[PDB]
């Protein structure tokens, strides 16, 4: 005479005294240290920054998004503090639901977008410059916008309030029920929701990974060069002369190899004839004539008095890229994993209510590990900005 | 910031010839990659040409053969040598360039890294 | 007949 009566199979899942009480407190310290920190990164994007790159859009977005979940966040925390009781109705169960669903699948889209900006900016910038506008960048989030809602839109469906005939119990759930729901609904967490997006964002990353390593790389030759070639002018005898000669041979065979991305044959050739002007020189040094390889040595630097700007480049930006994508990792691998067994509990394998407490006891330790982390992702991507750092921590 | 000054734009017959200069100031480090964009009336922005501080050249279909990039690392300054100057390369040709910070984190949501110049006009007459 | 009382 009312809502849909529903027989549980496993009714004490997940019920704890230790998941009542530590549950909620950490749902407070994601609302308070969430709002306190993704509302600031939003005054200091838009008041102080004005919203003027690509990126800035996709960083302010990132922070509403995360808002918008936030403020849903206290009926979750007192729903667990119930001993998962719903007494909001059906109307805060579907938005509750639906909103969770919506900033998650949201707040994914736009680190993938964010990777593809940085991979943009940084390997082709110039090319890529005149694409990425402030147009694009709008036109962008609210394709995100409608994704992150046509994804979570089964959300919005199959999210009733149901009353459990064995413990009257009132609850905000799905109902698996046996057959006539789709399983596809924890399916698109799993692969729409992570795996998808990791690997475009991995590509991203590593792809910078590859083009800066192959900077420096090339970078740290000619340095390799330079500073041997110094040795050889303050050389002594011979023996002192081939050790620096033999280094720079390998120097120049490693940066033979680097290729952006007939050009590269005439950089190859460049080298060849690098190779070729060590070996005349190390046949010098293999005789014992310093005096006369030294001038070989010499007449290498031909092609070079006004010292110019050094090329600036950081050695941390390596430590910044793998915890960029460890974060993301570590911080949704553990909800995505015990949503995959859950996928197996739904409609398949798993018939024990002894392991199914293992699911739903370890589900909202996942949860918390998962909005904890993505609360923070505005905030430790704008501190990745020297220009946002400085105007956040005057605040 | 980094400011880019331009100079060497002015009313040219067609068919001759022109070169642009543009330097970097401000800037306490090397700038990664610099480049050539111009403004036709009417039109939206077009990629002349771009060099890497390797010396690698990029050129649009609009200028190859005609227009050739260079750029001297000693003072920071890129040149756009433009042969056969034809009445559609009448346009406001803007200087543009990449700078990192010190110790950059290649993340930039004031200016994303990329600086712009006042711009100079170059009209070909015919 | 399964329900996932968790908020995602
Ligand atoms: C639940 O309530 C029904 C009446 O609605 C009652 O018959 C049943 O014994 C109750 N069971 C429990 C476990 O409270
Ligand atoms: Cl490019
Ligand atoms: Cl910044």
């Amino acid at each position: 005479d009312g809502i849909k009566r529903i027989q549980d199979d496993c009714p004490k899942a997940g019920r704890h005294n230790y998941i009542f009480v530590m549950i909620p407190t950490l749902y407070s310290i994601i609302f308070v240290v969430g709002i306190f920190g993704n509302s600031l990164v939003v005054i200091v994007i838009y008041f102080y920054m004005k919203l003027k790159t690509v990126a800035s859009v996709f960083l302010l977005n990132l922070a509403l998004a995360d808002l918008c979940f936030l403020l849903t966040l206290p009926l979750w925390a007192v729903y667990t503090a119930m001993e998962y009781r719903w007494p909001f109705g059906n109307y805060l169960c579907k938005i509750a639901s639906a909103s969770v669903s919506f900033n998650l699948y949201a707040s994914v889209f736009l680190l993938t977008c964010l990777s593809i900006d940085r991979y943009l900016a940084i390997v082709h910038p110039m090319k890529s410059r005149l694409r990425r506008t402030m147009l694009v960048a709008k036109v962008t989030c609210i394709i995100i916008w409608l994704l992150a809602g046509l994804a979570s839109l089964p959300a919005i469906i199959h999210r009733n309030v149901f009353f459990i005939e064995n413990t009257n119990i009132t609850v905000c759930a799905f109902h698996y029920e046996s057959q006539n729901l789709p399983i596809g609904l924890g399916l698109t967490k799993n692969i729409l929701g992570f795996l998808f997006p990791f690997l475009i964002i991995l590509t991203s990353y590593t792809l910078i990974w590859k083009a800066l390593k192959k900077a420096y790389d090339l970078e740290d030759n000619w340095e390799t060069l330079n500073d041997n070639l110094k040795v050889i002018e303050k050389a002594d005898n011979a023996a002192q002369v081939k050790d620096a000669l033999t280094k720079m041979r390998a120097a120049a065979l490693d940066a033979q190899k680097a290729t952006p991305p007939p050009e590269m044959k005439d950089f190859r050739h460049g080298f060849d004839i690098l190779v070729g002007q060590i070996d005349d020189a190390l046949k010098l040094a293999n005789e014992g004539k310093v005096k006369e390889a030294q001038a070989a040595a010499e007449q290498l630097k031909t092609t070079r008095a006004e010292i110019q700007k050094n090329k600036p480049r950081n050695d941390d930006i390596f430590k910044i890229i793998m915890a960029i994508v460890l974060f993301f990792f570590f911080s949704w691998i553990p909800h995505q994993i015990f949503t995959f067994l859950d996928v197996l509990i739904q409609l398949g394998i798993i018939r024990d209510c002894r392991i199914a407490d293992i699911v739903d006891t370890a589900m909202p330790i996942t949860i918390c590990i998962a909005y904890f982390n993505n609360c923070l992702n505005p905030l430790f991507y704008g501190f990745l900005g020297k220009k946002f750092k400085r105007y956040f921590l005057q605040l | 910031q980094v400011q880019l000054q331009e100079s060497g734009g002015g009313l040219v017959q067609a068919g001759g010839s022109l070169r642009l200069s543009c330097a970097a100031s401000g800037n306490i480090f090397d700038v990664d990659i610099m480049g050539w964009y111009r403004q036709a009336p009417g039109k939206e922005r077009e990629l002349v040409a771009s060099i890497t501080d390797g010396g690698s050249t990029d050129y649009a279909d609009s200028v190859k053969g005609r227009f050739t990039i260079s750029r001297d690392n000693a003072k920071n300054t890129v040149y756009l040598q433009m042969n056969s100057l034809k009445p559609e390369d009448t346009a406001v040709y803007y200087c543009a360039a990449v700078a990192y910070p010190d110790i950059p984190t290649y993340f930039d949501y004031d200016s994303d890294n990329f600086y712009w110049g006042q711009g100079t006009q170059v009209t070909v007459s015919s | 007949d399964r329900v996932y009382i968790h908020p995602f």
